[PDB]
């Protein structure tokens, strides 16, 4: 199966990059980190934007990846940091602002 | 003109390693981006290394996304950009093959582009070809090649 | 830090559940799977829907989690299955249809 | 009326285990959902077990999401639902404490509800309290309790 990678709009690719890259930050396991890294690079391939936009998405991602989340069940809730991240107003505004459409 | 084949093949070997190692070899912003995990596909970076090393450097104002190495030369990091760059600098391709197979390229050597479907990270690949094998053969199934393109290197 | 969990609308919670649950399916590492499982349960907590809607989201998730994705770099692209999954038309329609708003 | 304290405390202990073990103990749709990983917070499931075991079973047509166990009895799986269920079946609470601490509950035993902020998976918790400790004390910081509520069990 070929993935849906070529079907995404430019801002969808940037949102997809944001999510996968954030997952690459929060998870410790190498196989998982590499997987998320590899997945993010696919969205970078199809982007029309300069590398600095991804650096900036990473700047915003690190404000979530550094958070400590707690619950009444045992977990660091790493996955949730990245889900909270992709709803971030500054992230969506950054993407909407972009110079390279 | 074009990079000599022998110099191109030699240059490619220096960076025919894991993308992490490629980052250590090249350094500068290439290395920083690979260390950060932003670049995972070394294919267009290796091709850039070849052009830079053989006297055909990627121009700074070339209309493709690129980062500098420790050498202060420029490295294109998207496969599609690398392909398009070649189309615009290399002149008329020497072989264009619809639904290609490796046997269509036997007896000729240079820069090969294959475009196809089946990959989730790219529309195709760019590498060197010596008439028998690709320079990154050791790193390379579900990819179905649609078009094969060769620029002969002398 | 408290996560943003209470700020999500009902369909946002279902979308968040879908994503995290899919990540729980595709990754092999226990710590990562547990994390994604724990994260999904948080979105279930705040839902107003019966458990069968999550069972159905899981039915659709398994059509992506079972896919084989390939590339010119070494990876199973597991993360990408789940990103493709959350853009799924049947998933979004299932959520929009829901009886329990 | 209300479950006796002694029977409630005893019942809770049977399911004071990891959520996986709770699923094995209870079986049926509770077990299937825990095996599938759909339920990870055993808190409202344990409370349901207590009510079911002590002669105060959760009614089938109760307006809360629930699944059956192998016993064919019903298990509420959301904390907020479990809290609301108690508010509607237990009568007037015996102690309501704003900004509570454990010392506010000393000398009294029954069903405790704490609601607060700081947790990412829930608005609060429901458990048993024997005048000194909670029944799930071994499973339990960044949670800031806003309201503590106790229904005394005889």
């Amino acid at each position: 199966q070929e993935a849906l990678t070529t079907q995404y709009s430019q801002s969808e690719l940037l949102k997809n990059w944001a999510l996968s890259h954030c997952l690459a930050l929060v998870y410790k396991d190498d196989v998982v980190k590499n997987d998320a890294r590899a997945t993010a690079s696919a969205y970078l391939e199809y982007g029309k934007q300069s590398v600095e936009i991804y650096h900036e998405i990473d700047e915003i991602a690190k404000k979530y990846s550094g958070l400590k989340y707690n619950g009444s069940i045992s977990s660091d809730f790493n996955t949730m940091k990245c889900i909270d991240f992709i709803h971030d107003r500054e992230l969506n505004e950054l993407i909407k602002r972009r110079v390279e459409k | 003109n074009r990079p000599s084949f022998n110099e191109a093949w030699l240059a490619f070997r220096k960076v025919n390693h894991s993308v992490a190692d490629v980052g250590s070899i090249i350094g500068g912003n290439v290395g920083k981006n690979i260390t950060g995990g932003y670049f995972q596909n070394a294919c267009p970076i290796r091709m850039s290394y070849v052009l830079n090393a053989t006297g055909f450097p990627i121009a700074r104002n070339s209309p493709y996304a690129k980062v500098s190495g420790a050498d202060n030369k420029f490295y294109i990091y998207r496969v599609n950009d690398m392909i398009d760059y070649l189309t615009h600098t290399m002149g008329k391709p020497d072989l264009i093959v619809n639904n290609p197979k490796q046997s269509d390229f036997i007896g000729k050597k240079g820069i090969i582009v294959v475009k196809g479907h089946g990959w989730s990270n790219a529309r195709g690949h760019v590498t060197l070809w010596n008439g028998s094998i690709c320079s990154d053969q050791c790193h390379l199934g579900p990819f179905v090649p649609e078009v094969g393109t060769l620029w002969i290197l002398p």
